[PDB]
């Protein structure tokens, strides 16, 4: 009876209307993209980059641990002795359409050469722009180094 | 036609309602070398940028990227990022342009790199 | 001028009223859904979902395309009236991703339908997809005509 | 103009009525039928019988829609490819000609004016005029109409009513009475304990 | 159990019903259909919108995961688990880790165990928020998903702050969890837990006693105990019928014994009961999250991985000690060997019992990896469940079964 | 100009200008109705809604409309082509057409007919044929199922729609829409409006209006989660635009009727502010706001449950009310509180 009375007076609809109006006048959490952005932690796995040492030399020494661990087989590497005898790659490709952005490669790298950076806004108009070669990856590292280095420092105590 | 651009478009530095909101609640934090202006409310609880020109999110440089995405507490004005001498200046996304990256063998390149893995004998 | 400013108006209307088919295949659809949720509110751009391809201008291929599914995706794309745009979202749709070497997977949705934008990630974040949608708008502004 | 208004409604109704009976598509017949009733309502307005003009549309908009439901419920299996027509058209023409000849010399009785049971008043609106006679002078017919409608109610239910007994049904009031407090409860399940 | 030939309470037999049924009303319900989750092709036979036959065609998201797993190491296969019931990825990772840990006889550190419970219950809320509020959208309520997915957004940020990914964490590892949680993350999880019950009340105020909501769910999809045993039901699919079965209690794993939570059960076993059970489970998971954060703070500092011969060392050790560098090199290329044997390791995943049947043969790669998805068994019963209902009830029944096709198809 | 406005031409131009005023108001309001509808759902949903296309998104409906004008018309191969294009035409045309008898102020009505209530009923019910014929003419299963649901919807809300307003005619003594407003004039502002003596019928009319407009909780002919787009699944570009235009115009008509029949039309709620078309528009947009809020907070009925409401709840209640009102009006209970006729 009490439940029958409340349904006759449309109480369930009135409660909904009141709840709707409370939300109506409340602050909106919406981000004003592209002016306002979502939060990214230092661990965020974004676009790949190849890093250099503070002395300007490449960090990668063609050990191929990243190519071996890659669950998606997204990495392809060829190496030779450089002209000075250094152990360096001649090809370092990442197929970004195969990659699952798992971050295993940066875990496997013993010299912090390959990392997943903070950048995530690099959508392309053609598919082949996502076949990253060595120079593209190194260019990413030279442009994003300052933020990448700071993120490595922030997460070092947990790695 | 300057005002109309502001009235009718949403990809030119800000909409009219973004500008009003910034004036009401915005507190300037600094500027980058492109002329993008950074703001905050609540002492950095909310952080946003007003673009100088086309509002393209890939224009935000690594200098400000960490602050704008709340990775770092303090703006680069107060806590500048250390830069190595071999670093290169930031570039936005170039995908729809002629500066877009393409693989060496791409037909866009107009001189695609020829590939082989053996040397052929040449008759004398 | 008349014709370029006419195209600008057409491109303005098409960018501001970009309706996308309710079509999600896999875990890329979860992030696509978050893009329409309050934190990002994709609909505030005028980019609203439409259940029927007859009312859709944009197809977001959000997830793995299997061989068994490929004819169905092509059919609903074929039933989109023109202009129609396609965004490839995530590794599976972009190139096959984690299942690239599988016997039952299409190695990239561009083997079935033409693609306008590729969004990288597995999944791309809700914000990355929103960026990709705005890159499509730049592409239409740059090259849009009455045909598309 | 009145001449233009008459022929618009007159031609529309007569053409629509013809299309109802000779067309092969039953759904097209349904749409021609509603056009005939709308056209006849237009003629009624021209004559100042506005209430029955509007009542006619209200009634037959719903009734014609019901006819559409039965057309699709009993739709023939040969929709894709959906007589003595010559002789029938001859008898129809003969009947129409006879009626036209009878209407050529139409004249009411010279007593017709004095015998009117409900003379029309210019100052009274049509709906009010009908209401003044419908329920008092014609009260006996009014009550019989109610019984005519009751017979239709009884007949339709008597003839056709049946219910599937093999489908799942819910009592709406019992759905609304379901108490969440009674229908769900929390259990303290100890570790290692099954059903 | 066959209603195609209509049966009437007056015993009448129509002339057409006598003829053999050759021209039936068959309709493709999905894959491109808002209620079909994108990849369900359900062929429905309708009779005046009564569902007389439902024929789910699945495999439109079959990607050959179990074949792909046979040519990868155990570590390389961990991300495949994320992408089965991808609404709550770490919960699926847990079964893979448990199976490997059982075969190798490995004990994971205490802190890793607490973190696994913490993020498993985050996953349960991530799933139940999606299930309940999109289930509401299936019966026409537009608003609930918007409120619920804002709370999901916050939980996905907790995912990202732990592992760097919002969805596909790859965070649970054989031997524990990859990384430790920042202290400020534990503060934020505690702060979120204090607000969350308010959203549950708001969703409850909007839906629970709404007469329309009740008329769309009450007495729909009734499941009896006997039905549950026909179709391999697990999770809320059995608890909604009143069977207080929950693997965290009946067959405890990790450290669930020492947590305080209760098992909600239903009395009528219909869509309304299972909705109430899921709402109640969300409250219980929030309480577990609160206890786990308190235990983690009270814990002494320790490792999150077992190290040894199963997991790589820490990066600082890898760059200093010869043994650590070797173990890093070998475990990221070859990986650990798993002794020959076969195990079935099951967890109470948010959608029901999820299990891995792992056949190891002593090498670094699985011989066979069979993935047992709860949704596979639940979806199979839709023909029995939907028979006799109307077409409008179908989306509600799809919702109540809690189907994600990453795990149905694998 | 006097020599002009008295002629047939000045008479013919007067009607055309009056017709353009109605189309301008109804179509102009349509720009802000679609915008306002979406903004209200968004606000209840902790989000913004359209806010980038123009200032605060205020040009969004122009963008949507233009997009459809340059969108291809796809004609299904198996569709009945004449009935396919007739259905959207009827849907938009008849909804707009019903406004010819709507008064907005004293003397601001294009057609002041004695049977205005019945004409509204005739035109709105005939508008349903657009949905029924649109679904059937597409010749595909989802639009076909929606076509039958549309017929079911008509049977559900119309059986008691006449009875719901018979009380207002009894109190007024007229079906003229302007007369109904004048019957609500008095010395106590809003306390003279019919919402008070006929409080139960305000609820029943509002609910019936939602069903007549295919609006939640009765959005059954579209019902995305069950039928993809229902009767509109096979429609694109401007033919589809006409169905949406008709849906909002029909909604706007119900907002007008709610305000005319129960809230005094253009009369002032307070004695000291003047009566005028501003009060009519304010009340119309309050009721539109109620339409939008309902969409944001209710789920969807099954269409057999809608039929239960019409026949087992609304029909007995409205019938009982008519008898009760007749007794109260006949005997002038409370001094003619229900007998407003002279
Ligand atoms: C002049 C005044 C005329 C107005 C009344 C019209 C006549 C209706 C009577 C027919 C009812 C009937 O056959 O059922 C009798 C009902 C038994 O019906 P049943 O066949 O056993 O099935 C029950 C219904 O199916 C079970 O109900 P349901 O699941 O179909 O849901 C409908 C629900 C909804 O109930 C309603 O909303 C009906 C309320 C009745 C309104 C009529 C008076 C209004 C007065 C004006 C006030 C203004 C409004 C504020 O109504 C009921 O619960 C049924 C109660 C019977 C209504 C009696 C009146 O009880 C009786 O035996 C009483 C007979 C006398
Ligand atoms: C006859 C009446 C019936 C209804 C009229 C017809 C319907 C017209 C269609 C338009 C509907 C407009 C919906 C507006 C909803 C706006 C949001 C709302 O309700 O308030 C919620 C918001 C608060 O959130 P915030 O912006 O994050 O606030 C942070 C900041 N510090 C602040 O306080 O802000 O707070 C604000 O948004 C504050 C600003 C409110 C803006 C006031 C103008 C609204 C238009 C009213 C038109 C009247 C006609
Ligand atoms: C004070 C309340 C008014 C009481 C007048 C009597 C109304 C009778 C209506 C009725 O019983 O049927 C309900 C009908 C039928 O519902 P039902 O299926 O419960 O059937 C009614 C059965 N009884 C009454 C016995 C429980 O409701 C509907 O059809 C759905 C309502 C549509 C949405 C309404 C939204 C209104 C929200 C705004 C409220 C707050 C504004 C500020
Ligand atoms: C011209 C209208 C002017 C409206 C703007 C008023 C200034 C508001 C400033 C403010 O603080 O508003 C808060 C909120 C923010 O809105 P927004 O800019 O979208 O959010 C950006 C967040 N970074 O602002 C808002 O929510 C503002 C929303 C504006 C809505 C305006 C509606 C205009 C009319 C709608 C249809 C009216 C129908 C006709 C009714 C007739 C009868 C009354
Ligand atoms: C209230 C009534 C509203 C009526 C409908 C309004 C919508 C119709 C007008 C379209 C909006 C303007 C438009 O199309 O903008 C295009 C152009 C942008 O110019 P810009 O961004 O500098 O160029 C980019 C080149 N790819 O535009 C401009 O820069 C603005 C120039 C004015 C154009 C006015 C329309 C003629
Ligand atoms: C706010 C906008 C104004 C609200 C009122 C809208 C009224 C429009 C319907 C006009 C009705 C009409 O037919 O007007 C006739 C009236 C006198 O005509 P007369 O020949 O004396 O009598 C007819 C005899 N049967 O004529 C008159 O007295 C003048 C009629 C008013 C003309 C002004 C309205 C023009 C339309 C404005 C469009 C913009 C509004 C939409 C914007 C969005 C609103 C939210
Ligand atoms: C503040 C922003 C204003 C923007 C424009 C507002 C448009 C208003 C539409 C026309 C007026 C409608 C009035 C509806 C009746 C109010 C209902 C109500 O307040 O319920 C109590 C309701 C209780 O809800 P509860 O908190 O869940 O109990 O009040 C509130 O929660 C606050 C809402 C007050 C709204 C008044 C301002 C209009 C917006
Ligand atoms: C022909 C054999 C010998 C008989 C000689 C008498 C000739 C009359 C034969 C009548 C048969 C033809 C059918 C038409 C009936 C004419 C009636 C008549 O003349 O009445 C006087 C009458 C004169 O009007 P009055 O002066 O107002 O009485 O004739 C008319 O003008 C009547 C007009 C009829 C309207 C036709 C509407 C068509 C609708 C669209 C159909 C498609
Ligand atoms: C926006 C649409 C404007 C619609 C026309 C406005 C006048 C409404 C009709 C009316 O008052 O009757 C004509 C009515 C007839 O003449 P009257 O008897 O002198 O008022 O008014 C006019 O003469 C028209 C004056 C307004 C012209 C505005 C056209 C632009
Ligand atoms: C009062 C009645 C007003 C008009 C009611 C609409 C029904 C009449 C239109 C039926 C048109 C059938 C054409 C079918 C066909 O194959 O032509 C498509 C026809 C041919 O394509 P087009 O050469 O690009 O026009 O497509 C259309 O755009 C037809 C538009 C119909 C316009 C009248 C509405
Ligand atoms: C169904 C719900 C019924 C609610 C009962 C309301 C009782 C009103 C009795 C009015 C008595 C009277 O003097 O009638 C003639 C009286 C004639 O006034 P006049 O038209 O200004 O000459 O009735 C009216 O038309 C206006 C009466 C307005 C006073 C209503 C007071 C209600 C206050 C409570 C509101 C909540
Ligand atoms: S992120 Fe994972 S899938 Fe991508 S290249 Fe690195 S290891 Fe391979
Ligand atoms: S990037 Fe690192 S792991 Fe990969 S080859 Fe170079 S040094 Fe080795
Ligand atoms: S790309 Fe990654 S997130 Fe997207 S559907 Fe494929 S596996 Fe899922
Ligand atoms: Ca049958």
């Amino acid at each position: 009876f009490a439940r029958a009375t409340k349904y006759f007076l449309m109480w369930d609809f009135i409660k909904g209307f009141g709840l709707g109006m409370r939300y109506f006048v409340s602050p909106k959490p919406t981000l004003n993209y592209p002016h306002e952005k979502g939060p990214l932690s230092p661990r965020f796995r974004g676009e790949h980059a190849l890093r250099r040492y503070p002395n300007g030399e490449e960090r990668c020494i063609a050990c191929k641990l990243c190519e071996a661990v890659c669950p998606a087989q997204a990495i392809t590497i060829d190496a030779e002795p450089r002209e000075d005898g250094s152990r360096r790659t001649t090809r370092y490709d990442i197929d970004m359409t195969k990659c699952i952005y798992c971050g295993f490669c940066q875990e496997a790298c013993p010299v912090d050469a390959i990392v997943e950076g903070p950048n995530f806004e690099y959508a392309t108009e053609t598919r082949e722009e996502l076949f990253y070669d060595k120079q593209k990856l190194l260019a990413n590292g030279e442009r994003w180094e300052a933020e990448i280095a700071r993120n490595l420092q922030l997460d070092a105590p947990y790695r | 036609m300057s005002f109309l651009l502001r009235f009718l478009t949403w990809w030119n530095s800000q909409t009219l309602n973004t500008q009003v909101w910034t004036k009401l609640y915005g507190e300037k934090v600094g500027e980058d070398d492109q002329g993008n202006v950074y703001y905050q409310s609540g002492g950095g609880k909310r952080r946003w940028v007003i673009y100088n020109g086309e509002s393209e999110a890939s224009r935000i440089s690594p200098e400000w990227h960490g602050w704008l995405h709340h990775t770092y507490k303090e703006p680069p004005t107060a806590a500048p990022l250390a830069h190595k001498p071999w670093e290169k200046p930031h570039e936005p996304n170039l995908t729809g342009s002629s500066g877009a990256y393409h693989p060496a063998g791409s037909l866009y390149r107009a001189q695609p790199v020829e590939r082989r893995d053996y040397d052929a004998w040449q008759p004398e | 001028f008349l014709l370029t400013t006419t195209e600008d108006i057409i491109n303005w209307a098409r960018n501001g009223s970009l309706h996308w088919m309710t079509f999600g295949l896999a875990c890329c659809a979860v992030e696509m859904m978050q893009t329409s949720m309050p934190r990002y509110d994709l609909e505030r751009f005028g980019t609203a979902p439409r259940a029927s391809p007859r009312q859709s201008d944009l197809m977001i291929v959000a997830g793995t395309l299997t061989n068994k599914m490929a004819p169905a995706l092509r059919k609903v794309y074929d039933q989109m009236p023109e202009p129609r745009y396609v965004i490839s979202m995530g590794s599976c749709a972009n190139g096959g991703g984690y299942y690239h070497y599988s016997y039952s997977v299409v190695r990239g949705c561009d083997r079935i339908v033409p693609v306008d934008i590729y969004v990288p990630g597995c999944p791309p974040t809700a914000e990355a997809l929103l960026y990709g949608i705005l890159q499509l708008q730049r592409r239409i502004r740059r090259t849009g005509t009455l045909v598309r | 103009m009145m001449t233009f208004a008459f022929y618009l409604f007159a031609i529309s109704a007569c053409v629509a009525g013809f299309m109802v009976v000779i067309g092969r598509n039953p759904v097209h017949s349904v749409l021609w039928l509603i056009l005939a009733f709308l056209s006849a309502a237009g003629l009624f307005v021209l004559q100042g019988a506005e209430f029955v003009a509007m009542l006619l549309v209200v009634v037959y908009v719903g009734a014609v829609a019901v006819l559409f439901l039965f057309v699709v419920m009993m739709l023939d299996v040969d929709f894709a490819e959906l007589r003595y027509l010559p002789l029938a058209l001859v008898i129809g023409v003969v009947l129409l000609a006879q009626l036209g000849i009878a209407f050529s010399g139409w004249t009411p009785s010279d007593q017709a004016e004095s015998l009117r049971a409900a003379p029309v008043d210019a100052a009274v609106e049509n709906t009010l005029g009908l209401g003044l006679v419908l329920y008092d002078r014609y009260v006996l017919m009014f009550q019989l109409a109610g019984l005519v409608l009751l017979v239709a109610m009884i007949g339709a239910i008597v003839l056709t009513m049946r219910h599937r007994k093999d489908v799942k049904r819910q009592n709406v009031l019992e759905q609304m009475w379901r108490d969440p407090a009674k229908t769900m409860e929390l259990k303290d399940v100890k570790p290692g304990q099954g059903l | 159990g066959d209603i195609r030939k209509n049966s009437y309470d007056d015993g009448s037999m129509d002339a057409l019903t006598g003829e053999q049924s050759i021209r039936n009303f068959n309709i493709n319900f999905g894959p491109q259909h808002p209620a079909a989750h994108g990849v369900l092709r359900m062929v429905l036979e309708l009779d005046g919108e009564i569902v007389e036959r439902a024929d789910p065609h699945i495999g439109l998201l079959h990607r050959g995961t179990e074949k792909l797993m046979e040519s990868r190491t155990y570590l390389q296969n961990l991300p495949y688990l994320d992408r089965l019931d991808y609404v709550a990825p770490m919960n699926q990772e847990h079964a893979w880790c448990l199976a490997i840990e059982r075969l190798t006889g490995t004990v994971i550190p205490r802190r890793a165990s607490l973190i696994r419970v913490l993020y498993s219950e985050i996953g349960r809320i991530l799933n139940h928020l999606m299930g309940v509020t999109t289930g509401a959208m299936d019966v026409g309520a537009l608003t609930p998903p918007l409120w619920g997915f804002e709370a999901r957004e916050e939980l996905m940020i907790f995912y990202e702050r732990a592992c760097g990914a919002r969805l596909h964490a790859a965070y649970f590892r054989p031997g524990g969890v990859h990384q430790d949680l920042p202290p400020d993350l534990l503060d934020d999880i505690e702060e979120w837990c204090e607000r969350f019950p308010k959203l549950v009340d708001d969703l409850d105020t909007l839906l629970t006693e709404n007469r329309i909501f009740k008329q769309r769910l009450v007495d729909i999809g009734i499941v009896t105990e006997a039905d549950a045993l026909d179709w391999g039901y697990t999770g809320v699919m059995v608890r909604g019928s009143g069977l207080a079965w929950d693997l965290r209690r009946s067959q405890p794993y990790e450290c669930y014994d020492e947590f305080d939570f209760q098992i909600p059960v239903g009395r009528n076993g219909d869509c309304y009961d299972r909705y109430l059970c899921r709402m109640a489970e969300m409250r219980e998971s929030c309480k577990i999250m609160q206890q786990a954060v308190q235990k983690l703070r009270a814990e002494p500092a320790g490792d999150v991985l077992a190290r040894g011969k199963l997991t790589p060392p820490r990066r600082a050790e890898m760059k200093r000690d010869m043994e650590s560098l070797i173990h890093h090199f070998k475990l990221y290329t070859e990986g650990f060997k798993v002794p020959a044997g076969e195990v079935y390791a099951a967890v109470e995943a948010p959608k029901g019992e999820f299990g891995v049947y792992l056949v190891a043969d002593g090498t670094n790669k699985p011989w066979r990896a069979k993935l047992r998805a709860p949704g596979f068994a639940h979806l199979q019963s839709i023909d029995w469940m939907s028979r006799g209902h109307m077409l409008a009830d179908v989306p509600a029944i799809i919702a109540t079964l809690d189907i994600v096709f990453g795990e149905v198809d694998r | 100009m006097a020599e002009f406005w008295a002629s047939p031409y000045g008479f013919a131009l007067s009607m055309l200008l009056q017709g353009l005023a109605v189309i301008a108001f109804v179509m102009g309001s349509l720009i802000f109705m679609v915008y306002g509808d979406r903004k209200i759902w968004a606000a209840v949903q902790m989000r913004r809604g359209p806010n980038v296309v123009g200032p605060w998104g205020l040009l969004q409906t122009f963008a949507d409309a233009l997009k459809y004008i340059v969108k291809e018309i796809v004609i299904p191969a198996g569709a009945d082509k004449f009935v396919y294009f007739l259905a959207p035409f009827l849907s938009m045309m008849l909804a707009l057409f019903a406004f010819v008898v709507i008064p907005f102020d004293e003397g601001w009505v294009m057609a002041n007919i004695n049977v205005g209530i019945l004409f509204i009923f005739a035109a709105s019910s005939l508008e349903v044929y657009g949905v029924i014929m649109g679904g059937w003419a597409s010749n595909s299963k989802y639009p076909f199922l929606a076509s039958l649901r549309s017929a079911a919807q008509m049977i559900s809300y119309e059986v008691s729609l006449g009875l719901i307003i018979i009380g207002i005619i009894i109190s007024t003594g007229s079906m003229n829409l302007t007369a109904i407003v004048e019957a609500q004039r008095g010395d106590y502002g809003l306390l003279n409006w019919y919402w008070l003596p006929h409080l139960p019928m305000v609820v029943l009319f509002f609910v019936s209006a939602l069903a007549e407009c295919n609006r939640p909780p009765f959005d059954l002919v579209e019902a995305e989660s069950e039928l993809v787009a229902g009767f509109m699944t096979e429609y694109s570009s401007t033919p589809y635009l006409l169905f949406m235009a008709g849906e909002y115009i029909a909604m706007y008509l119900m907002c007008a009727l709610l305000s005319l029949l129960f809230f005094g039309g253009w009369l002032s709620p307070v004695p000291f502010i003047a009566d005028g078309w501003w009060w009519m528009v304010i009340k119309m947009w309050f009721w539109f706001y109620m339409f939008a809020m309902v969409k944001a907070i209710v789920p969807r009925y099954r269409y057999d449950q809608l039929m239960r409401i019409g026949w087992k709840v609304f029909l007995p209640l409205s019938l009982g009310w008519v008898v009760l009102v007749a007794i109260l009006a006949r005997y002038e209970i409370l001094g003619g509180f229900w007998a407003r006729f002279a």
